[PDB]
């Protein structure tokens, strides 16, 4: 039912090594059950019922199915059932292009465009036969028989190697030791949180927990050439392998298919449509912040040279790649007075998850309930319950997996478990997300502090969970975030505005010792500090962006040769000679190859939207919130995105709000 | 994965 709870959350989260195994088997063999059957059909015997729905009926329950063998390798902390879930993943992977690659689909759907009324059904079931065939087409189902073999034979081997390249850098657990001395300048609360070692030292990991703090807050140089120089050669070996083979591979399918290069290739599914709408969008936006990055590298080296005078250290008359966010941070303190370790105590993660929770339930018309007893993969999961606020449609739910473990996924991102999609039977299933971040441990007798950058990854993170529970389409293909990735990070970009208002910001902080509202002054730097080392913090997304475009672009290339050449062109800073980014970068194995650009392209139009409509009349305001949720969350992937855009906008999207957030133009 | 820039 659209308005029970109970019996829509199918999801298992206690399957041992052997049921994964034995799961996945029993999921192909009845998946392809269906292809064979759809594929044994006459030509001329292909209907709506024996066709495109029963095509539909079994995407929604494969990928339903599909979730429960490929998600525990993120979040279990059973490694056994993480290599099973690995193991199933790279089964299940293949399967699909298997799946995908089906001549006797393609002609039966191909048929079936072509005598069916396309007026007498829905539109969004026009969508799917003509995705369908362009998705065959991308695959080269008109295309002669050996090149489909070759194709499919390099598909399966590009899939093991993005696995094997993101299952490297999740399993890596590279530590270094340092004495205290070693690690002056940082706070006690981080120190007593180390491991000891015989000798009195203290022992740090490459996880973010550890490396942001230390390259923030360490006061020897030393110690942050170190860090940054294990941080940047994880996995520099086998991922160098993977990457050598992977890219020629990219290149030489995006050949065949009829593309120039698979930058091309992956472009033609995004509303960028163009290579050279991405190189011209970045190079004008690395023009535009220019002159900021040449002022604060200036003024940062007029902190490294006051200090190494100040402590007696050598000063070598650069920023090397250990020094930028440690005089980043120097900067946020000098020019706009906030202290980030001593603004968190106004963040508990009670506090931020109440607030969060309540922003939008107000804003998006919602009612948030968290479950008692409530069925996880990890004790610390707590679950909740989305429902509509005036019908009472239970809409879906959501998982909170705040804080690290071992073997965990060490990003942040959002994961659709379920789509919220209509059954075969008739009724709608109900959607399912979970956020997985790794937030502050609670330390020295105190609740878990959020900084204000761990309390904007909350909103940008649930901003996905919105977009996966209130989309609701006819397909599992088209539900959830299933729309351009150049277009998927707006609604979590949107949310992230909320963290820069000053009357959201107090509904959202509470002192963890007196109960005290953050002070009025403190709080308008605040706001006034969301620009601090813009220039050189945009300019390293644009490094990542030209990297990802050149390395899906020219061929034969060295992938840290084109990382240093961007680093030094645009950046300022050199990379550090003997590190290879690239082999750590895993949006190149994670759907974001060839496609990075997307953060900013999406940026410029989450800052038209919240300029245009929410911050003319009101961020809080229900009936924007209400059109927000209709227009850009709702339709999920059943419109193209610059459609949803034009609906909610009344008109073109511009940089006009994009370039005045960041004081250009 | 479905969530955060580098
Ligand atoms: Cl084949
Ligand atoms: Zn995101």
């Amino acid at each position: 039912s659209s308005y029970t709870v109970a019996g829509r959350n199918v999801l298992r989260w206690d399957l041992s090594p052997e049921q994964i195994k034995t799961r996945t088997e029993e999921l192909i063999v009845q998946t392809k059950q269906v292809y064979d059957a759809v594929g044994m059909l006459g030509i001329e015997e292909v209907t709506y019922e024996n066709c495109l729905q029963a095509l539909a009926d079994v995407e929604v329950k494969y990928i339903v199915e599909r979730t429960m063998l490929d998600f525990p390798q993120h979040v279990s902390s059973d490694k056994e059932v993480r290599a099973a879930s690995t193991e199933a993943d790279k089964r299940l992977s293949r399967f699909d292009i298997e799946m995908s690659m089906r001549g006797d689909i393609f002609e039966r759907i191909v048929h079936l465009q072509e005598t069916c009324d396309l007026g007498k059904i829905k539109p969004e079931a026009r969508r799917y036969l003509e995705k369908s065939i362009k998705m065959g087409k991308r695959n080269g189902l008109h295309l002669p028989e050996q090149v489909q073999n070759e194709i499919k034979s390099m598909k399966k081997r590009m899939s093991e190697l993005c696995i094997d390249f993101n299952k490297n850098l999740n399993e890596d657990d590279t530590f270094l030791v340092f004495s205290k001395a070693e690690l002056g300048a940082l706070p006690d609360d981080f120190i007593d949180s180390l491991e000891k070692t015989d000798d009195d030292k203290y022992k740090i990991t490459l996880k973010y927990p550890h490396y942001f703090p230390v390259m923030k807050k360490c006061c020897i140089p030393e110690t942050r050439r170190r860090m940054e120089m294990a941080f940047n050669t994880r996995c520099k070996e086998e991922n160098t392998i993977i990457l050598q083979q992977l890219l020629p591979l990219r290149t030489k399918v995006a050949k065949l298919l009829g593309y120039s290069t698979h930058a091309d290739f992956v472009l033609e599914m995004n509303t960028a449509k163009s290579t050279s709408r991405v190189t011209a969008f970045l190079d004008d936006l690395s023009q535009k912040l220019k002159p900021l990055g040449e002022a604060e590298r200036e003024f940062i080296l007029n902190l490294k040279k006051k200090e190494c005078k100040d402590r007696g250290f050598e000063y070598d008359g650069k920023i090397n790649a250990w020094d930028l966010y440690y005089y980043m941070t120097q900067t946020e303190e000098l020019k706009y007075s906030i202290d980030q370790e001593f603004l968190k105590e106004y963040f508990p993660i009670e506090v931020v998850t109440e607030g969060l929770l309540n922003t939008y339930q107000e804003l998006l018309g919602l009612s948030f309930e968290q479950m008692t007893d409530a069925h996880v993969w990890n004790k610390s999961v707590t679950l909740y319950t989305v429902k509509d606020k005036a019908t009472g449609e239970v809409l879906g739910q959501f998982y909170l997996d705040l804080y690290p473990r071992e073997g965990k996924y060490n990003h942040a991102a959002c994961f659709g478990l379920q789509p919220g999609c209509l059954l075969p039977d008739g009724s709608r299933m109900m959607a399912v997300a979970a956020l997985v971040v790794n937030f502050s441990q609670p330390v020295a007798g105190r609740p878990s502090l959020l900084r204000h950058d761990e309390v904007r990854t909350y909103f940008h993170e649930f901003g996905h969970v919105m977009h996966q529970i209130c989309a609701q389409t006819d397909f599992a293909r088209f539900s959830g975030t299933n729309v351009e990735t150049d277009f998927v990070e707006v609604p979590s970009q949107m949310l992230e505005n909320w963290v820069w208002d000053v009357d959201s910001l107090r509904r959202l902080s509470k002192h963890y010792k007196d109960g005290s509202p953050i002070a009025d002054d403190l709080l308008e730097k605040l706001v006034a500090s969301r620009l601090v080392n813009t220039g050189l913090l945009t300019l390293r997304q644009i490094v990542l962006s030209k990297v990802d475009q050149s390395l899906h672009t020219n061929t034969s290339l060295d992938a840290a040769s084109e990382y240093a050449k961007y680093c030094s062109e645009i950046l300022g800073v050199a990379a550090t000679p003997g590190t290879n980014m690239p082999a750590t970068f895993g949006h190149l194995a994670g759907g974001y190859d060839g496609q990075y650009y997307g953060y900013l392209w999406s940026e410029v139009f989450s800052m038209d939207m919240f300029y245009s409509c929410f911050k003319k009349e009101g961020i809080m305001n229900p009936e924007v919130g209400m059109k927000y949720r209709n227009l850009i969350l709702k339709p999920g992937g059943s419109l193209d995105g610059m459609d949803m855009l034009h609906n909610f906008l009344k008109r073109e999207p511009n940089q006009k709000a994009f370039l005045m957030s960041r004081g250009l133009h | 994965y479905g969530g955060f820039r580098r």
